[PDB]
């Protein structure tokens, strides 16, 4: 079993850059694939990028190609993503995901809510 | 949906990584046995084919 | 190199490998060169002492 | 006589030519299974526990 935990809310001002983690448990942390997507209100849901730490390897969104960091931490099994040069546009909860190898379930966050 | 063991379905896996540790540290299947190889030993070797 | 272990030292060689060969093997099956599998060059290898 | 003639030394070059055969022996003999899966240590022991 998988859950993970995600960062409380946070209000940021034009300019500034919001850092959000991503806390694995289940371990597995090498050998699946964390994605980062992200519901402005009033939205669907939107995916940004992804990280997979085994081969360390980040892919974006066309959107995001800039201004979107993703990277990860092994020795904690926590994932990273950070959004720059915000704007109240990018108000959204964000949310972490991971598809492991081996399986074909999806394990999703609470939800971190960010407004600018 | 799996296939009838009459007409089993084989697939080809290639150009990619695998970690055995999950399979095998699972506890959810009732066999688990391999032949020439130690389960263990599967994240350390490379194979083809 | 991809699985294939032992101990030894590396040195630049001019084997020629086929396309579809990997590893070299002398008289008694030692490996006795190697395709680096990043970059593909022939290593010979032989013993250290 | 000695020049000419190829065989006049054989009786020396036997020797040579039997112990070279006793080793090439040994060496020959490394690529056997005697049962076992390989020839090689390093695979038994790269591959199983
Ligand atoms: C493997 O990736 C590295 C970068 O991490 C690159 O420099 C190297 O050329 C690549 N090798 C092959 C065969 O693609």
């Amino acid at each position: 079993q998988v859950q993970l935990v995600q960062s409380g809310a946070e209000v940021k001002k034009p300019g500034s850059s919001v850092k959000v983690s991503c806390k694995a448990s289940g371990g597995t942390f090498s050998s699946s694939a964390i994605s980062w997507v992200r519901q402005a209100p009033g939205q669907g849901l939107e995916w940004m990028g992804g990280i997979i730490p085994i081969l360390d390897i980040t892919n974006y969104a066309q959107k995001f190609q800039g201004r979107v960091t993703i990277t990860a931490d092994k020795s904690t099994s926590t994932a990273f993503m950070e959004l720059s040069s915000l704007r109240s546009e990018d108000t959204a909860v964000y949310y972490c995901a991971l598809r492991n190898q081996w399986d074909l379930l999806v394990y999703w966050g609470q939800g971190t809510l960010v407004t600018v | 949906r799996f296939a009838s063991v009459y007409a089993w379905n084989r697939k080809r896996i290639s150009n990619c990584v695998a970690d055995y540790s999950v399979l095998y540290n699972s506890a959810s299947f009732s066999t688990f046995k391999c032949y020439g190889v130690s389960p263990t030993k599967l994240n350390d070797l490379c194979f083809t084919n | 190199f991809n699985g294939l272990t032992g101990t030894g030292v590396l040195t630049e060689s001019n084997k020629k490998f086929l396309p579809f060969q990997q590893f070299g093997r002398d008289i008694a099956d030692t490996t006795d060169a190697v395709r680096d599998p990043q970059t593909l060059e022939i290593l010979d290898i032989t013993p250290c002492s | 006589s000695l020049s000419s003639t190829p065989s006049a030394l054989g009786k020396l070059q036997d020797v040579v030519n039997q112990n070279a055969q006793a080793l090439n022996t040994l060496v020959k003999q490394l690529s056997s299974n005697f049962g076992a899966i390989s020839s090689v240590l390093n695979d038994i022991l790269s591959r199983l526990d």
